[PDB]
């Protein structure tokens, strides 16, 4: 319940620059905000001084959300847009016939076993636009643009959806491909990367499997067939 | 009597600030963080969700 | 009007300067009003007025007035631009290095300079108007048609001069974003000067 003073603004200003911020770079962010404009730092407050900023981002439609990257398993950061509205789709990043490359891309990420979508799919998918169609060399520096802008991770020509773009588009996702998205069957949120059940095909989060298995005859919590993968 | 500037001694010490024989990689950024701190610019936002039509 | 629904409003207005800042183009007062407004705009100066509150007190922004006549807004920070700041370095970071160096070249000349020497000057940098750059891209484009639609640069034809010609002026987002004085101390810095080395732009810069 601290008034919001310029050490929140300063804070909000670089999360807004950066999209999303890992965890020990976000502390070490709200440290030095603190001492930039002479408030009192507390180590202790982090979630109250957070706490402030959303409050005040509410009827904004924004917010600074905490999520949990798939692969490292560390915290993130983000402040993400929470409306779709007629002002939100007067965003100027990103052109129509970008947009649907980026939500049939997404698609076939959600729908993939691994999570990566490759660089030929993609190409496919380009070729297949009902919209104005993309030459190779304009797709390729459409990805870099994603990638550039922590929507895409990228990995040797393969991409899979950026942490930034599962916490922002987490409940989108899951209501929009409610058919075909992965739910992890541990925590009940949204799954790109994941260990399936070869039997069943149920997911659960590569971090998941490792809590909820750690057993030398691990078997699948939806179907009990034995555990197929490494824990 | 003017002080006259003189646009050649300005690019030779941009390029000396810039790093150098040719320029790193970095060198226009390098320039840009040093302008920054001498502008007033806002952050701008940017957003995935609520961007399609429709 | 109930409190809700211009509470609602403004809110809507705060996101619409957000969203139309995003690549620093001016906003019509005309525009925010007509387009988000709408049937509010018998007190559409108290709705700005609350969303001009919001962007200060939450973000550190500035709403200013570029142009009286045409009422057009922009955002610009109230929190002074450090080293160290927590801001992203990307491709806008390299664009304002090459709008400094613009400014500076103008500012220093008496605040007009030819288009001749201004890629004269940039030809130095390893930059020429139409071959590709492997920072800018097409930097022609840049320097005379994003750095002017975003008013840092204003792009004028040099009056009855019989091959047409143009010559470059701070466009009134450079005087809003930086100032004469902190140009001066740019160049200072760079020249490994002091400020009152340049007797005649330092006094210009003061006035
Ligand atoms: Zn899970
Ligand atoms: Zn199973």
């Amino acid at each position: 319940m601290d008034r919001i003073n310029e050490s929140h603004q300063r804070f909000l200003q670089a999360l807004m620059s950066h999209g999303i911020m890992e965890g020990s770079a976000v502390r070490a962010l709200h440290r030095h905000c603190c001492e930039l404009h002479k408030v009192h730092y507390m180590h202790d407050k982090l979630d109250d001084f957070v706490g402030v900023l959303n409050r005040h981002l509410q009827p904004l439609f924004m917010t600074i959300e905490k999520g949990v990257g798939e692969e490292d398993g560390l915290t993130y950061y983000a402040l993400v847009n929470r409306v779709e509205n007629d002002i939100t789709k007067m965003a100027s990043d990103y052109a129509e016939n970008e947009l649907e490359l980026f939500r049939k891309t997404m698609e076939l990420i959600i729908l993939s076993d691994n999570g990566f979508a490759t660089s030929i799919s993609i190409l496919n998918l380009a070729d297949e636009l009902q919209s104005k169609k993309m030459k190779k060399k304009e797709v390729e520096q459409l990805l870099q643009s994603f990638v550039q802008e922590k929507w895409l991770i990228g990995r040797n020509g393969e991409y899979t959806l950026h942490t930034r773009c599962i916490m922002e588009l987490e409940h989108y996702i899951r209501n929009t491909y409610q058919d075909v998205a992965k739910i992890c069957n541990v925590c009940r949120k949204v799954a790109i990367q994941s260990q399936l059940c070869e039997n069943c095909g149920i997911p659960l989060h590569l971090q998941c499997a490792g809590k909820y298995f750690h057993k030398a005859n691990p078997t699948c919590p939806n179907c009990n067939e034995s555990w197929p993968h490494e824990i | 009597h003017m002080t006259v500037f003189d646009p050649t001694s300005f690019t030779a010490d941009l390029l000396s600030f810039m790093g150098l024989g040719y320029l790193p990689t970095d060198a226009w950024q390098k320039l840009g963080s040093e302008a920054e701190n001498y502008f007033k610019r806002t952050p701008t936002f940017h957003f995935m969700l609520g961007s399609f039509k429709t | 009007h109930s409190q809700e629904q211009v509470n609602l409003k403004v809110g809507e207005v705060v996101q619409y300067l957000l969203i139309k800042d995003q690549k620093k183009l001016p906003i019509k007062r005309a525009d925010i009003v007509r387009s988000v407004i709408k049937e509010y705009k018998d007190i559409y100066p108290e709705i700005i007025h609350r969303a001009q509150i919001t962007l200060q007190q939450v973000f550190g922004f500035q709403l200013e007035e570029i142009d009286t006549k045409s009422h057009i807004y922009i955002l610009t920070n109230k929190l002074q631009r450090v080293q160290g700041d927590g801001m992203r370095v990307d491709e806008n970071t390299s664009k304002l290095g090459l709008l400094m160096v613009i400014l500076s070249l103008i500012f220093m000349k008496g605040n007009t300079a030819k288009e001749s020497a201004i890629w004269e000057m940039l030809r130095r940098l390893r930059i020429e108007p139409g071959e590709m750059h492997s920072e800018f891209g097409d930097v022609k484009k840049l320097v005379t048609e994003e750095f002017v639609k975003q008013k840092y640069l204003e792009y004028n034809k040099v009056p009855h001069i019989d091959p047409v010609e143009y010559e470059f002026r701070w466009g009134q987002r450079a005087f809003k974003e930086t100032s004469k004085m902190k140009v001066l101390e740019f160049v200072s810095k760079i020249q490994q000067k002091d400020p009152k080395s340049w007797t005649t732009q330092y006094k210009d810069a003061q006035e």
